[PDB]
């Protein structure tokens, strides 16, 4: 059934599982027309498919051409997501296929279940967690590769960089979700915190800065301050 | 006009015959039901005074044989049986008709209700849903589960309705996942109508039989089947015009006949609201939508 605070360590056991987030699949800018009406213009999107144990991210870039001549795009986006996730599973060797797929939005359950009928043993699960994966496009290197795409493309990343060399997957996920929650609540302030120091560098093969352990404690503290504040600035407290 | 005689009524029981019913007292001189209209299937059903648990009954067609009811004190129920000796039956029945020991099937002349509820229901199809091939009549009760229910446990005593499952490989063509899930026309028209039922009359017959088992026995799996068969039509963008018109008539008479006090359990809010207001066929069921809105506006 549903994934929540009570079965949280299940994410870091040795059964392969993926989170699927579809928030950033169908993205538009809303604008005025010459006649003064409103129209949308789609921009490239992505499916965020993440192994929370290993950090492996399967970033399926959704090029705007996939929407050409289609109706009800927000509904199609859910089925397109499920088609691509299913195609990904089929492309993996049997021993790499997930035993569970957790969708971050319940509206993905029926599209993914239907696309995975061939895989009766893979459990499709919702979650009660409010995960901040929508902020993935606030990660500069992910945003860059999505916006530069001129065709459909899958790009593979490790969203934990090399952290698993020093910390556990539970701790890595906690750090990831803290960073992403910050970026979602106040992107400018979060980004200032991370890379405002120009003598701190992100490696070419990494997504986040190369912090020492002590600098990550400071960084993580600065993010929790940001989140609590915004939560005050937002409710006045 | 045919007759189902009874050897006796040793236990107090409410007896139903189609949509009619009457109370018989313990050891009352009751010896059966006469003037039963020929040309329709019928159902004779029972609820004991002491145990409202288990409504049960028998689907039959008097053209297929001479049937009589006898109370079995060992199994504790009224059993339908067939008399092969056509003279034992003619004489046994005539004796009871002369002594006026029978109730008359109480059809009003203007009244087409039973025909309208059983228009497409045939005994031969009943007997394939309810498998007991040594008898010409079919026993159903409140507790019997359906084949599909059993998959999710005695197979001899199951209701073998046609399995309908909207999230199944049978329902969903590879490569048409979204199309087939959101528009079930290929499942309705190719898989079910052309492939399994062969024609819409057999589809409607199973739909009507499922409703009648839900209404008369409170059979939950039959109610699931009735709603599934409605929902498959309503969720199809492409349905023959004659089928939609006939469905509207079918459902109208089912909703008309349903006890007003059983609406809460026998009607699935989600299915009816989807069928009448969201589905492709939202504007195709005028008679059904009108009676539903005037009789059960709460459900909607
Ligand atoms: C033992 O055979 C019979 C007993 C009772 C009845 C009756 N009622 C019939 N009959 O033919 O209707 C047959």
């Amino acid at each position: 059934g549903a994934m929540n605070s009570s079965n949280y360590a299940e994410l870091f056991n040795n059964d392969i599982k993926l989170f699927v987030d579809d928030t950033n699949v169908y993205r538009v800018t809303v604008h005025k027309t010459f006649e003064g009406n409103v129209a949308t213009k789609a921009i490239n999107g992505c499916i965020f498919t993440l192994n929370p144990k290993t950090g492996h991210l399967f970033l399926k870039i959704i090029h705007t051409s996939v929407w050409a001549g289609q109706k009800r795009l927000s509904q199609l986006a859910k089925w397109k997501t499920a088609e691509e996730v299913s195609a990904l599973v089929r492309s993996l060797p049997k021993e790499e296929q997930p035993k569970q797929i957790i969708v971050t939005r319940k509206a993905m359950l029926d599209p993914l279940e239907v696309h995975m009928l061939d895989f009766p043993n893979i459990a499709i699960r919702p979650t009660e967690l409010r995960l901040p994966f929508s902020a993935a496009m606030s990660i500069d290197k992910l945003s860059d590769v999505v916006m530069k795409a001129t065709e459909p493309q899958m790009v593979l990343f490790n969203i934990y960089d090399d952290w698993l060399d020093r910390i556990s997957s539970y701790t890595a996920f906690s750090r990831l979700t803290l960073l992403l929650r910050a970026l979602k609540t106040n992107e400018e302030s979060a980004k200032m915190i991370l890379l405002s120091d120009p003598t701190i560098t992100i490696k070419s093969y990494h997504l986040w800065p190369s912090f020492t352990d002590e600098q990550w404690i400071t960084i993580e503290s600065q993010m929790r301050d940001l989140i609590l504040t915004e939560y005050g600035r937002k409710y006045n407290v | 006009m045919n007759t189902v005689p009874f050897t006796s009524a040793p236990i107090e029981v409410t007896i139903g015959i189609d949509q009619y019913s009457f109370n018989v007292k313990e050891n009352q001189p009751f010896h059966g039901i006469k003037d039963i209209p020929i040309g329709h299937v019928h159902v004779i059903h029972f609820q004991h005074a002491d145990n409202s648990s288990m409504r049960y009954g028998y689907w039959f067609d008097c053209r297929m044989g001479n049937f009589y009811i006898q109370y079995d004190p060992k199994d504790g129920l009224y059993k339908m049986m067939e008399e092969r000796d056509g003279a034992k039956f003619e004489n046994i029945v005539h004796n009871f008709k002369e002594r006026q020991m029978m109730v008359s099937y109480p059809k009003i002349d203007e009244d087409d209700t039973w025909y309208n509820l059983t228009e497409f229901v045939q005994m031969d199809k009943i007997r394939k849903i309810v498998r007991k091939d040594e008898n010409q009549f079919s026993y159903v009760d409140s507790s019997m589960t359906t084949v599909q229910e059993n998959e999710l446990s005695d197979p001899a005593h199951s209701l073998n309705y046609t399995v309908i499952n909207f999230k199944s490989r049978e329902a969903i063509r590879p490569g048409h996942e979204m199309e087939d899930f959101l528009d079930k026309s290929y499942y309705l028209n190719t898989v079910m109508l052309q492939g399994i039922f062969k024609n819409s009359s057999n589809y409607f017959g199973e739909l009507q039989f499922a409703f009648l088992n839900a209404m008369f026995f409170g059979n939950y799996g039959s109610s699931l089947q009735w709603h599934a068969m409605i929902e498959l039509i309503c969720s199809s963008a492409t349905v023959p015009k004659h089928m939609l018109d006939k469905l509207d008539e079918i459902l109208y008479y089912q909703i008309k006949t349903l006890p007003e006090q059983y609406s809460d359990i026998l009607l699935n809010e989600r299915v009816w609201n989807i069928c009448l207001y969201s589905s492709f066929q939202k504007n195709s069921l005028h008679n059904t939508e009108k009676i539903m809105e005037n009789k059960y506006p709460e459900l909607l």
